[PDB]
C-alpha cells in the first residue's frame, strides 16, 4: 500500500550518506573513485556468467534451440532460480550508470 | 622490410661526442576510420531469451548455403524442408548443427569423448546423422547444407556437405611508402616474471625512439600505430588489481607521448563477461587521459587503417573452439572459422554473448584484408585465397609474457614479421 | 668541456658505487640519448686506455637480424662483456652496437638494471619525448 | 473488439515470423518485415487505430512467470 509512495533516495557508494544529486560518490569519499569502481564490476562480472549458464540450460532441458520455452515446473530448482538473476542484473547494472558512459554511442 | 631498411645506413655510436646527432618525425596518420559500431551496446536491455538468435541466424545465412549447394551439386536441385522428406529419396537440407556430447558440465585440457551425436535441427524438428561426416572436427552452432536420404530407422545417411564459404571483398588502393603496425597481446602486469619487465622496457624504449643507432630511429619512426589485443592484467587469483591499474597507467603514459595506442579488453580486465565487450572506462587512467592519442575501443574490434581494413579478437572464440573439438593448430582454427562465415559459432551455447533480437552481428558481410587473433601460445602466419579473388592475411598474436614476441605488419607488401627482446639471464658459461 | 664530463662520471661511478645507464646519465646531465652513449664510450675508452686493469665492467647492446628456420626475425638483446662476438657471428645482418651500462662490482642478472630506470622515471615523469629522437606533432595536452 | 483479439493471437503463434515472447507485438511486425518474410497489412493496421493499451501491444503471455 504505502510501498508505492516512494521517494527514492540516492545514497553514496562509499560511507552510505543520503544527499541532493544524482552523482555516485561522495564528496569526502571521491578520490577513491577509481578503486570503487573497480569494486562492483568484478560484481556485473560474476552475474552475467550466471545469467547465461541457466538461460540455455532449458534449451538443453526441452530440446529445442529455435523456439521458447516454458516449463514452470515447481520441483525443478531450475525455476525461479532463472527468475531472480534478471532482477540482480537489472539493479546491478543500474548502479554503474551512477558512473558516466566508457565512451560515445551516435559516431 | 624492416631489419633490410635498419641497416642501410652508417653508424655513428661507438665514437667520442660530436656536435649534433640526428632527429626525426612520426610520419602522419592522415586516414583512420572506426567502423565497430554494431559492438557498441548503448541500450543493454537483458530479460529476452536466447532463441531469438539462433532463428534470426537461420534466416540470415539460408540464401548463402542455397546459393552454394546449387553450383556445388548441380542446378537441378532437390532442397526441401525436414517434414517433407519421403524414404530414400535424393535431396539437399539447410539446418543447425547440435552436437549432444556427454562430459560437457552442467549446473548441477580438452572434452571430445569418443561417443557422441551429431543432430541436425531445424525451427520445427530435429533429425539424427551418420555416414560419411566428421564426428569431432565439427562443433555445436554450425549452419550447413547436407546431401542424403531419409533411411528406415529415422535416421539420415549423409554423402555430401557444405559450408556458407567467404564473403566478397574489394581491393584496396596501394601505398607510396611502406608504414608498419605493431601488434602486442598479452603483457600480464600483476605477475608473470622479471625478464618480462625488462623485456617490456626494451620493446617500450625501441618504438619510443630511445634505443639503437639511427638505423633504428629511424625504422621506428615508420611504425605509424600500436595495438595491443588483451589480457593485460594476467591474474593469480580473484578470491592485486588496484595496484596494476597504476602501473598500466604509466605505460600507456609513454606510449601515448609519441604513438598513436588502442587499447582492448581481454578474459581478465575489468569489463564485463558477454562477447561485445564494451570500452575500458576512463576513471581508471588518471594520467593518460591527458593526450587524445591514446583510444580505448571494443573486445571485438573493426577499423580502416590507412585503406586496409582490420578485424580482430582478443582470442577468446578460438580457444573455446580448441575445448570442444579436435583440432590442435590455432592458425587452422582461425581459418577454419573465416570458412562457415561465422566469427564464433559456439555462442551461446559454451560461450557467453548478449541476448540479440534483431540480427546476429558475429556473421562476415564483407571480407577483411587482415585478420588476426589474440593470445596464441606461439607465433604463426599465413596467407589463404578465396574462390573469387580473395586474399586474407592470417596472424596469431603470440603471447608476451612467455615468448616476449610481438609482430610488425607492413602496410604495402602485406608480410609479417616477428620482432623478440631477451636481455640476458644469470648466465654463467664457466659452470 | 671533456673533463666536466670526466669527472662528474668518476665519481658516480667509483666514489658513490652507483649503476650508471644512458638514460640516468642523460637526466642527471640533460643530454640527447645518443650523446649520452658517445659520452659512456669515451670514458671507458679513455680509462680502458690509460690503464688496463681498472676495476671496470662494462655491458653492451646488439641488435640485427637472423633467420631460424626460414622466416626473417629480428633479434635484440643486452649483452655482457665477454659474450660478445659470439652473439655477433651468430647473426645475419647487423644494424645496432652502442653500450648499454658499466658497473664497479659484478651483477649476477638483469635485476637492478630495470630497478635504476624505473626510480629515475618515477620522479620525473612530465618528460620522457624531451630527449627522444623522435617529435611527434599530434600529441600535445589536451583532455 | 473481439475479432481484432484473435486476429493478434493468431499472429502470435505463425512460426514462419519468429520466436517470440520476450519483446512487444509491434517490434516483432517490423523485425519481420526488415528481412521483408511477408507480415500482413493488417495486424499493422489494428496497431495504429489504438493507443498503448497493455492488450493489443503485448505478446500472449507477457504475464506467466516463464
Ligand atoms: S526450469 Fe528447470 S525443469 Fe524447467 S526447463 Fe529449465 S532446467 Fe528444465
Ligand atoms: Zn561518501
Amino acid at each position: 500500500g504505502l510501498l508505492a509512495f516512494a521517494k527514492r533516495r540516492n545514497c553514496c557508494i562509499g560511507c552510505r550518506t543520503v544527499l541532493s544529486h544524482q552523482g555516485a560518490v561522495c564528496e569526502f569519499c571521491q578520490p577513491r573513485e577509481s578503486e570503487l569502481y573497480q569494486k562492483e564490476v568484478s560484481h556485473l562480472n560474476a552475474l552475467e556468467e550466471r545469467f547465461s549458464r541457466l538461460w540455455t540450460q532449458c534449451q538443453r532441458c526441452q530440446g529445442s534451440l529455435h523456439e521458447d520455452v516454458i516449463c514452470t515446473s515447481r520441483d525443478c530448482p531450475i525455476f525461479y532460480m532463472r527468475k531472480k538473476v534478471r532482477k540482480d542484473l537489472e539493479d546491478q547494472e543500474q548502479l554503474l550508470r551512477r558512473f558516466g558512459p566508457p565512451g560515445p554511442e551516435a559516431w | 622490410m624492416f631489419s633490410e631498411q635498419a641497416a642501410q645506413r652508417a653508424h655513428t655510436l661507438l665514437s667520442p661526442p660530436s656536435a649534433n646527432n640526428a632527429t626525426f618525425a612520426r610520419v602522419p596518420v592522415a586516414t583512420y576510420t572506426n567502423s565497430s559500431q554494431p559492438f557498441r551496446l548503448g541500450e543493454r536491455s537483458f530479460s529476452r531469451q536466447y532463441a531469438h538468435i539462433y532463428a534470426t541466424r537461420l534466416i540470415q545465412m539460408r540464401p548463402f548455403l542455397e546459393n552454394r549447394a546449387q553450383q556445388h551439386w548441380g542446378s537441378g536441385v532437390g532442397v526441401k524442408k525436414l517434414c517433407e522428406l519421403q524414404p530414400e529419396e535424393k535431396c539437399c537440407v539447410v539446418g543447425t548443427l547440435f552436437k549432444a556430447m556427454p562430459l560437457q558440465p552442467s549446473i548441477l585440457s580438452k572434452y571430445i569423448h569418443p561417443d557422441d551425436e551429431l543432430v541436425l535441427e531445424d525451427e520445427l524438428q530435429r533429425i539424427k546423422l551418420k555416414g560419411t561426416i566428421d564426428v569431432s572436427k565439427l562443433v555445436t552452432g554450425t549452419v550447413l547444407a547436407v546431401f542424403g536420404s531419409v533411411r528406415d530407422d529415422g535416421k539420415f545417411l549423409v554423402e555430401d556437405y557444405c559450408f556458407a564459404d567467404l564473403a566478397p571483398q574489394k581491393p584496396a588502393p596501394p601505398l607510396d611508402t611502406d608504414r608498419f603496425v605493431l601488434l602486442v597481446s598479452g603483457l600480464g602486469l600483476g605477475g608473470g616474471g622479471g625478464e618480462s619487465l625488462l623485456g617490456t622496457q626494451l620493446l617500450v624504449d625501441v618504438v619510443t625512439g630511445q634505443l639503437g643507432d639511427e638505423g633504428e630511429q629511424c625504422s621506428a619512426a615508420h611504425v605509424s600505430r600500436v595495438i595491443l589485443a588483451g589480457n593485460l592484467l594476467s591474474h593469480s587469483t580473484q578470491s592485486a588489481s588496484v595496484e596494476a591499474v597504476k602501473m598500466l597507467d604509466e605505460i600507456l603514459l609513454q606510449l601515448s607521448a609519441s604513438v598513436p595506442v588502442d587499447v582492448m579488453p581481454g578474459e581478465f580486465d575489468p569489463t564485463n563477461y558477454t562477447l561485445p565487450q564494451q570500452p575500458l572506462h576512463p576513471c581508471m587512467f588518471p594520467l593518460a587521459t591527458a593526450y587524445s592519442t591514446l583510444q580505448l575501443v571494443t573486445n571485438p574490434y573493426q577499423a580502416t587503417i590507412d585503406g586496409v581494413r582490420f578485424l580482430g579478437t582478443s582470442g577468446q572464440n578460438v580457444s573455446d573452439i580448441f575445448r570442444y573439438s579436435s583440432m590442435e593448430d590455432h592458425l587452422e582454427i582461425l581459418e577454419w572459422t573465416l570458412r562457415v562465415r561465422h566469427i564464433s559459432p559456439t555462442a551461446p551455447d559454451t560461450l557467453g554473448c548478449y541476448p540479440f533480437y534483431k540480427t546476429d552481428p558475429f556473421i562476415f558481410p564483407e571480407c577483411p584484408h587482415v585478420y588476426f587473433c589474440g593470445n596464441t601460445p606461439s607465433f604463426g602466419s599465413k596467407i589463404i585465397r578465396g574462390p573469387e579473388d580473395q586474399t586474407v592475411l592470417l596472424v596469431t598474436v603470440p603471447d608476451f609474457s612467455a615468448t616476449q614476441t610481438a609482430c610488425l605488419v607492413n602496410l604495402r607488401s602485406l608480410a609479417c614479421q616477428p620482432i623478440s627482446f631477451s636481455g640476458f639471464g644469470a648466465e654463467d658459461d664457466d659452470l | 668541456a671533456d673533463q666536466l664530463y670526466l669527472e662528474n662520471i668518476d665519481e658516480f661511478v667509483t666514489d658513490q658505487n652507483k649503476i650508471v645507464t644512458y638514460k640516468w646519465l642523460s637526466y642527471t646531465l640533460g643530454v640527447h640519448v645518443n650523446q649520452a652513449k658517445q659520452m659512456l664510450y669515451d670514458y671507458v675508452e679513455r680509462k680502458r686506455k690509460e690503464n688496463s686493469g681498472a676495476q671496470l665492467h662494462v655491458t653492451y647492446l646488439v641488435s640485427g637480424s637472423l633467420i631460424q628456420n626460414g622466416h626473417s626475425c629480428h633479434k635484440v638483446a643486452v649483452v655482457r662483456e665477454d659474450k660478445l662476438e659470439a652473439v655477433k657471428s651468430k647473426l645475419a645482418v647487423t644494424a645496432s652496437i652502442h653500450v648499454y651500462s658499466i658497473q664497479k662490482a659484478m651483477l649476477k642478472d638483469s635485476g637492478p638494471l630495470f630497478n635504476t630506470d624505473y626510480d629515475i622515471l618515477k620522479s620525473n615523469l612530465q618528460n620522457c619525448s624531451k630527449f627522444s629522437a623522435i617529435q611527434c606533432a599530434a600529441a600535445v595536452p589536451r583532455a | 473488439e473481439e475479432a481484432e483479439l484473435e486476429l493478434l493471437r493468431q499472429f502470435d503463434l505463425a512460426w514462419q515470423y519468429g520466436p517470440c515472447t520476450g519483446i512487444t507485438r509491434l517490434q516483432r511486425w517490423c523485425r519481420a518485415k526488415q528481412m521483408g518474410l511477408e507480415p500482413p497489412p493488417e495486424v499493422w493496421q489494428v496497431l495504429k487505430t489504438h493507443p498503448g493499451d497493455p492488450r493489443f501491444q503485448c505478446s500472449l503471455w507477457h504475464l506467466y512467470p516463464l
